[PDB]
């Protein structure tokens, strides 16, 4: 199996297919251990955001690829923004203040 | 057929949190793909299309670029008709359509928009 | 003059309670109808759970009705229906709220271990706090006569007390009653009076609850949260997209359970609102309130009390909490079955053509449109979708120096993911280098690996400068090489030695490379003779460089030709003069330490190529006649059975103890097994006769199997002993051993009986394997969770103290030395010398300078070395104090990630640990790290004094020892059970043994010393790896034990509140800032405390990191109570947020941002 | 989108009010059709090939 | 006494956390999904001190608690029902009479009537 | 540096900063002002920066200083426009 | 597990100290479980289903 870019689930904007392509591979805890061990901060940075479930990030970075710019321009993944809305959905309030 | 449509309203129905394959662990709501989103490839092609068309209307004249641009309404939101453009360019209707047809005549050699079609 | 009001960069996130007005701030409308979607039009209702005006539009830019369609009105709402036409993702982020009638208690702050609403109010949970709000027993809200302030009354008591007084002590019941109860509560005045009362003439009979609540009350009042928010009056609503009802295939909608919950709570709340306007029967309305409580409690967090249901499913409904209490799929990835690739290098991998085509799709597109060919992006798509030859050439350009990292399923350590250079291979399988096939612990049984494509620029360099296979020469666990040649290659190089006498031999001398021409041209053999040749050696000394050294040594054909592979340096010949076994790795090791990286890599490729090639040339096979059975087998068996026959006959006529003759006869068969094993080995080893010149001589058998055994290549003594010898004593399901061992062997026939006996061993073998394989990772998780936060920082601090390193010697009564545990270690300070000078102060023991610790004779077997255990660092690890042990030869780079690498290295060999005064195995490791007290703990003398009996069994009691000397006595408690070791009158030292049994780590750390307890743990955890034969450096053990001693306990008087056990982090940083601040008397003295891995990991600053592993429902709630904030240096909590990790390639980013967050 | 409206206008609209969802053999595999089959609804115009 | 001494003395520390043990040594009605969480929360985690926070905290159902207050019968007969109904009509009558005293209610009825006839 | 990359770390300690600065230089080359120092020989921008660092040229202080000169060149050489804008709002 | 009744072991440490504590159990084909077990104090208890 191999996947450049395909569909995503409605609930969590994570890669999945089986209708035209193949749902991308799963990372997990075992792998993030290794990346932390190496120190590949940007590798894990992309692997956790744009490369996975960053709505605008994946597209912005894809455009950066076809233009031969690479870089990244990341953002907060929906798999954490959703968690904010879920916790905020309770009587408990969480905010992300600046400095 | 009325009865057919009736049975299409029965049941709650099913919830997403229903186990299916019993993996580790399966969930019906996890197989549902999103469709409101567009493919990144599709987005890139649309972007390149804007640049392509924005680069094609450069090889035209002002009284032809603006004509094709305004008639089919591009980069100006509200699209106008033959009358609203025929009044702003003196000669009304047919005249502005002639150029509108001539502009289309020019685009019979370039391959950019051709391949962008598909 | 900043103060920006946009979504910019955040330095921290805060967690706390939410006010009703705070909920209103998120409210983009109020859900008022249980309605979701229309039954016919399938259109969002007015004010339902899926409103368009409240939340977001269905379609992207067109409204509900259709008065407005395109981007013309993206900022203006619709006229007929107030629908803000923006995006459809808005429907995913819009909140909304429901405003309940009568107050409702939050299920979390109500019943979650401690009653947060109770403990803050000081009132029983499921006892009193239940009956007073479930409409049963009215409660008081402050009384100035007869009644107290928080007593519980019945309706009879209520009316009676109302008749006696009344109209001056009004106190309602139910939800709003508890609301007024918390609201009337004054945290400030209570904080004062509680501090006053709970300090007046009271010993240790009260101090517990006193200090507890006062710290809790102080925390809550300082938090900023008002106790009013404890029970909510306005319940917010989760966005529709996070709980949608999407139509599936051919009708049959699919909705979330939250919709059912919200629909129920909306219904019951509405009826409650309607009842408070119509006729108001007390029983009916109060019940509806209890029902409203049910709905709300079910929606917030089901748990927990019977479990709400409905929805046809017999299974419960996933509440809000259940969706956040308890794997990251990624684009640009793939996987396939792996295959050996001999012709490949050490930094290359076989990547399938079609596979690599789909992977670098976007890159191929851009490169195509860059050169030409494709007129546009879609042209490239249509050009690669129709694989048009030329595209492949473009592929050869994009994958040129674009590294791709491979990964195996069981990721134990860092070498689970290694990067390679992509090489196109006409096939659908992924080829891999057979050298790094050991680091993955991968076989070609059909195992499949995954591939990832480093998209980011710095991500590519990360994979090349860190995750590249060429940079991982040595194992992170042990300094020894990891890419060391295995079975096939080592067998080949073993065949390229093996000096055989005569047979086309003779001492025909030449000059190195010339000998190659001799080998291909036949005439001479290959394993002769020995024969002499001219070897041009190369050495360096002092001023480095190179010094030639031509000589005439007596090697062989194989050694001569193989010598060409050896790099410029090295002692030469003598590395080849040996053979192929374990020195095969030694040669690679020395090549690395004396030359460098690249030379070691190319040397590895050459020795692999050579090994494989000559291995094929050899043609070593495995026939049935290769495993020769001993002739004395039947003899030995008959003799053994004769002895056991005599023993059985003796047992028949009494004499010998029949109760344990079982054991001694086992010794008979066991001894017999050793006889057969020794006989087979002595036979299969030497043998042969040859015929040198005048014939008659002996070497060693060229018997294939033996060649495999005497050269690694998967072939051990036990296995061979079972092949030709015999399978010895077999295990029985009872746990006992059968007194009739497998006399036969695999070379011979096997009776049904003994095979039905061996099936037990195979069954329990696979079963135990399945257990310890998962149990190993089970331990790894705890190790990582507790250690994955410390990173080597602040370069190299001061301090000299450190554990005195000494060779682990069991040689006291068994003779077993190990003195390589000191290397790459930074010296404490000039560790003496039988005379003067020598060793410097902070000089790290080099690989060549550790061999200098042999020129100082066997006298010097003790050196003080800086370790991570000590180190006067604060929130990190001194570079010097750690070491250097990596795939790198130098010291650990500042800002690495010691924690995860340490944990991984520890839990890596966990797969090969046999679970069981010696427990032994993985369970022993777990118990040692958890710091658990033994089943029969020994006792020590806390203070050196005079041993004397303290009233013979006068309690209670049980003996009592009182070591008293100098000043003040001590009365320990001996429970009669178990004897002693010191008579009365005798004197003892500070920490002497007075039980001669198992020692407890807590007592060691508490009394003996930190160096002693750490030495104990490391030297006890190694002893379980010694038997298992798994090499692992002590550094990592010292690393986990470092933060294993994270917290302590202060006992005196200072700015810290005494009884509170706090970590030495804040302690040391605050004690240093008090001796020269105002006065050293405003601070106390601390005392280290030993706590297990689990207990240590339980405590952590970040509430998000805590919300990860441990119970989320608890940590999130308690962190909500006190206005806590993650800010924000942890690795784990910084991963789920999706940002740069505060380590490795990052760190510098976090360092800059950390200093940046000092202005305000 | 305006650009797409112009583009089709340059090469011919034919903007049918229909989409596409034809069953296509997945990319990678390839073989020979050995048997077709059609299960029609009870009350639907049967197909020619059916 | 019983619950405290049994829980503490037995669990030291039950090794594998033998849950299926003391839950039967507890009184009242069993097989509940309520007391389940209050035991898995005390055994581990905050060890030692938590075992002192349990007893101090130890020092139910909608329908069953609804039947409780409903238990107060106060049932009626034909005489009772008619009696209550009579009080109802008496109250209603007194109210309507009190409204009859109000002249502005009549004149307003007159005004709204002329509004009705005026359509 | 197709295989260490280890010969570059001893030129600037801690491989991590090596990755940062190398990624920095590679960022300059891939997009914007290219102009490599070491001959390309058909190699990606990924390795080109590493070869330069190995060669001895292009470090951290070097790039920062050249950035200072780059800023002083873009700003000071084109101040005639900014100064004319400074008189915009007095 | 075959229906009927059998006496289980439960031998070994079940409450420290270590002392047998045998127990009987009746397993129906279609009904409710009927167990009989001892305790450290040598009392007899019954478990219905
Ligand atoms: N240390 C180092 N090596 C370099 C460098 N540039 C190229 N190489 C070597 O180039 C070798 C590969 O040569 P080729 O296979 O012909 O590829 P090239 O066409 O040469 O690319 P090129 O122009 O050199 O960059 C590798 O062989 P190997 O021997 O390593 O692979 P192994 O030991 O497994 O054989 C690299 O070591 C460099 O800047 N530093
Ligand atoms: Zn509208
Ligand atoms: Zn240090």
């Amino acid at each position: 199996h191999a996947r450049s870019t395909g569909s995503y689930s409605l609930v969590t904007q994570q890669p999945l297919g089986g209708k035209a392509q193949f749902g991308g591979q799963r990372f997990g805890e075992m792998e993030v251990w290794a990346l932390e061990a190496y120190g590949a901060a940007y590798t894990l940075q992309e692997m956790l955001t744009v490369k996975s479930d960053d709505v605008n990030g994946r597209t912005k970075m894809y455009k950066n690829i076809v233009d031969g710019n690479h870089q990244m321009e990341p953002g907060m993944p929906e798999s954490f923004n959703v968690l904010l809305k879920e916790i905020r959905s309770l009587g408990i309030n969480i905010e992300l203040e600046d400095e | 057929d009325k009865i057919r449509k009736v049975l299409k309203i029965a049941k709650e129905p099913i919830s997403m949190e229903t186990p299916i394959g019993d993996d580790e662990d399966s969930h019906l709501g996890d197989f549902i793909e999103d469709t409101t989103l567009e493919l990144p490839l599709d987005s890139a092609t649309t972007e390149s299309l804007r640049a392509a068309t924005h680069d094609v209307l450069a090889g035209l004249t002002a009284r032809e670029a603006k004509v094709l641009r305004m008639r089919f309404g591009i980069d100006m939101n509200t699209d106008y008709t033959l009358e609203e453009v025929g009044k702003q360019f003196d000669v009304t209707r047919e005249r502005i359509r002639q150029i509108e047809a001539k502009a289309l005549r020019k685009l019979r050699h370039p391959s950019r928009s051709e391949v962008l079609r598909s | 003059l900043k103060a920006q009001t946009k979504t910019e960069e955040f330095d921290a996130i805060k967690i706390a309670l939410a006010s009703p007005d705070m909920i209103r701030s998120w409210s983009f409308g109020e859900v008022k109808k249980p309605e979701t979607i229309n039954y016919r039009t399938f259109k969002p209702e007015r004010d339902g759970l899926f409103c368009a005006r409240i939340f977001g539009p269905v379609k992207d830019y067109e409204c509900l009705c259709g008065k407005y369609k395109r981007l013309k009105h993206r900022g203006v709402i619709c006229e007929k229906c107030g629908v803000e036409v923006t995006q459809t993702k808005v429907r995913r982020e819009r909140m909304g709220h429901i405003e309940l009638a009568s107050p409702t208690a939050h299920i979390w702050f109500l019943k979650s271990l401690p009653s947060r609403i109770g403990l803050l109010l000081d009132m029983p949970l499921r006892d009193i706090e239940r009956v007073l709000y479930f409409e049963s027993y009215v409660v008081i809200e402050g009384g100035m006569t007869n009644l107290e302030r928080q007593q519980i009354l019945t309706e009879e008591q209520y009316l009676d007390a109302l008749e006696e007084f009344g109209d001056e002590f009004d106190a309602k019941m139910g939800a709003e009653a508890i609301q007024a109860l918390l609201k009337s509560m004054d945290l400030e005045q209570e904080c004062e009076q509680l501090r006053e009362e709970l300090n007046e003439t009271n010993s240790e009979t009260k101090r517990k609850k006193l200090t507890k609540r006062i710290k809790l009350l102080e925390a809550f009042v300082q938090s900023g949260n008002k106790p009013e928010w404890m029970i909510l009056t306005v319940l917010p609503v989760l966005p529709p997209d996070l709980r949608p009802l999407v139509p599936l295939d051919g009708g049959r909608f699919a909705t979330s359970d939250l919709n059912d919950l919200y629909r129920r709570v909306i219904n019951r709340n509405n009826r409650l609102k309607r009842l408070l306007d119509l006729a108001a029967p007390d029983i009916i309305v109060r019940n509806e309130k209890r029902m409203l409580q049910e709905a709300v409690d079910a929606l917030l967090d089901n748990g927990r009390r019977g479990r709400a249901i409905t929805g046809s499913n017999k299974r419960p409904l996933k509440s809000l909490a259940d969706m956040i209490k308890g794997g990251k799929r990624v684009d640009y990835s793939g996987r396939s079955v792996i295959t050996v690739g001999p012709y490949l290098r050490l930094h290359q991998c076989g990547l399938p053509k079609k596979m690599a085509l789909e992977l670098f799709k976007p890159f191929i597109y851009g490169k195509l449109e860059l050169r030409g060919l494709a007129t546009t992006i879609k042209a490239a798509k249509k050009m690669v979708e129709r694989e048009e030859a030329v595209v492949w050439d473009i592929l050869d350009e994009v994958i040129r120096e674009h590294p791709v990292l491979l990964n195996r399923a069981p990721t134990l350590h860092r070498l689970g993911i290694q990067a390679f250079e992509p090489v196109l291979i006409e096939g659908k399988a992924i080829q891999l280098h057979p050298l790094v096939c050991a680091a993955y612990n991968a076989d070609f049984d059909g195992d499949q690996m995954a591939v990832h494509v480093p998209l980011t620029l710095e991500a590519q360099l990360e994979a090349r400068a860190l995750m590249m296979s060429t940079n991982n020469i040595l194992s992170p666990a042990n300094g020894e090489p990891i890419i060391v040649p295995s079975q096939d290659v080592v067998l080949g190089l073993y065949y390229m030695t093996r000096d055989c006498v005569n047979a086309k031999g003779e001492g025909m001398v030449l000059t190195g490379p010339k000998e190659a021409e001799r080998l291909y041209r036949s005439g001479l053999a290959s394993l002769h003779a020995r024969v002499k040749v001219r070897i041009t050696e190369y050495e360096k000394d002092a001023n480095g460089e190179l010094v030639a050294k031509t000589s005439l040594k007596d090697t062989t054909v194989g050694r001569a030709i193989l010598w060409m592979i050896v790099p410029k340096g090295l002692p030469y010949s003598i590395v080849n003069q040996a053979l192929g076994k374990k020195a095969i790795s030694k040669m690679l090791n020395t090549c690395y330490r004396i030359l460098g990286l690249k030379p070691t890599v190319i040397f590895a490729d050459q020795i692999m190529y050579t090994g494989f090639a000559y291995a094929a040339r050899s043609g070593a096979s495995v026939g049935i006649d290769d495993m020769v059975i001993p002739e004395k087998k039947h003899e030995i068996i008959s003799e053994a059975e004769a002895e056991v026959a005599e023993i059985q006959e003796q047992f028949q006529s009494g004499l010998v103890t029949a109760g344990e003759r079982y054991n001694k006869v086992i010794d008979i068969w066991a001894a017999a097994n050793d006889r057969v094993s020794k006989a087979m080995m002595d036979n299969l080893q030497t043998e042969t006769v040859i015929n040198r010149d005048g014939q008659e001589e002996k070497q060693v058998s060229f018997n294939s199997i033996y060649m495999m055994a005497d050269s690694g290549a998967r072939g051990s003594a036990a296995q061979i002993r079972q092949l030709a010898g015999m399978r010895g004593l077999m295990a029985k399901p009872d746990g006992s051993i059968i007194e009739t061992p497998i006399t036969a062997n695999f070379r011979e026939g096997l009776n049904v009986l003994q095979y039905f006996i061996s099936t037990h061993g195979a069954r329990k073998g696979l079963a135990d394997t399945a257990l310890k394989t998962a149990n190993s990772g089970y331990l790894t998780r705890r190790l990582v969770d507790v250690a994955q936060d410390l990173v080597v920082t602040e370069d190299d601090c001061g301090t000299h103290e450190g554990i005195m390193m000494t060779p682990v010697i069991e040689g006291g009564d068994v003779k077993e030395p190990l003195r390589d545990r000191v290397l790459g270690r930074v010296t404490a300070e000039d560790v003496l010398k039988p005379g003067t000078a020598d060793i410097l102060v902070p000089r790290n023991t080099l690989l060549h300078e550790q061999w200098c610790d042999l020129l100082e004779e066997n006298s010097v077997d003790a050196v003080k070395v800086r370790s991570v255990v000590s180190c006067d660092t604060d929130f990190g690890v001194c570079a010097h104090c750690y070491g250097r042990d990596l795939a790198r030869g130098h010291i650990i780079n500042k800002g690495e990630a010691i924690g995860v690498i340490a944990a991984q290295s520890i839990g890596e060999p966990g797969t090969q640990l046999t679970m069981r005064d010696i427990t032994g195995g993985l369970p022993r490791v777990a118990d040692l790290f958890e710091a658990r007290r033994p089943k029969e703990p020994a006792i020590l003398a806390e203070i050196s004094g005079i041993v004397s009996f303290g009233k013979e069994t006068k309690g209670k009691r049980r003996l009592v020892i009182t070591p008293v000397d100098g000043s003040d006595p001590y009365e320990e408690m001996i429970p009669k059970w178990r004897q002693l070791n010191v008579f009365e009158g005798e004197r003892v030292e500070r920490g002497d043994v007075i039980s001669d049994g198992p020692e407890a780590p807590h007592d060691i750390l508490r009394l003996r010393g930190v160096h002693a307890v750490t030495r104990y743990i490391v030297n006890e955890v190694q002893d379980v790896y010694r038997l298992q034969g798994v090499k692992i450096n002590d550094k990592h053990i010292e690393v986990i034990v470092r933060q294993m001693l994270r917290k302590a306990t202060i006992v005196n008087a200072g700015s810290s509140d005494f009884l509170e056990g706090e970590q030495v982090e804040y302690s040391r940083v605050k004690i240093a800032n008090r001796e020269l601040e105002a006065n050293g008397k405003v601070g106390a003295t601390y005392s280290r405390d030993l706590l297990g891995i689990t207990k240590a990991s339980l405590a952590t600053e970040s509430f998000i990191s805590a919300a990860s592993f441990q119970e989320t429902t608890r940590v999130l709630t308690e962190a909500a109570v006190a206005g806590k904030r993650d800010e924000l240096r942890g690795l784990k909590e910084n991963v789920i947020v999706g940002r740069l990790i505060p380590a490795g390639t990052g760190y510098a980013y976090h360092q800059d941002r950390m200093r940046r967050r000092a202005a305000g | 989108t305006p650009e797409e409206k112009l583009l089709r206008a340059i090469f011919g609209e034919k903007a049918s009010d229909v989409k596409d969802s034809s069953l296509r053999v997945p990319n990678g595999v390839s073989g020979t059709v050995i048997d077709v089959q059609v299960f029609t609804r009870d009350g639907v115009e049967k197909d020619k090939r059916a | 006494q019983s619950q405290l001494k049994l829980l503490v003395t037995r669990g030291k520390e039950q090794g594998y956390l033998t849950y299926a043990e003391v839950n039967d040594h507890l009184p009242e009605d069993i097989v509940d999904s309520d007391q389940i969480e209050d035991i898995i929360q005390m055994i581990n985690d905050m060890g030692i001190q938590v075992m002192e926070e349990a007893p101090d905290a130890d020092d139910t159902d909608p329908v069953r608690m609804y039947m409780r207050e409903m238990g107060t019968v106060e049932l009626l007969t034909r005489e009772g029902e008619i009696d209550i109904a009579k009080r109802i009509e008496d109250g209603i009558n007194q109210v309507q009479c009190s409204v009859a005293e109000y002249p502005e209610a009549i004149t307003y009825l007159l005004e709204q009537y002329d509004r009705v006839e005026a359509e | 540096a197709r295989v260490t990359v280890q010969d570059a770390v001893e030129k600037i300690g801690n491989r991590f900063d090596l990755v940062l600065v190398a990624a920095r230089r590679a960022r300059q080359m891939q997009v914007g002002g290219k102009d490599p120092l070491v001959p390309e020989e058909n190699d990606k921008t990924t390795v080109i920066a590493l070869r330069e660092i190995e060669e001895g040229l292009i470090n951290n202080q070097i790039l920062d200083v050249r950035e200072r000169q780059e800023q002083q060149e873009q700003e000071a050489a084109e101040l005639q426009a900014v100064t004319a804008i400074a008189e915009g709002r007095r | 597990r075959s229906p009927g009744v059998f006496f289980d072991s439960d031998k070994g440490k079940t409450h420290s100290s270590g002392k047998v504590l045998y127990n009987a159990r009746i397993i129906p084909y279609r009904g409710s479980w009927l167990d009989f077990e001892f305790d450290p104090k040598d009392n007899l208890f019954v478990r219905i289903d």
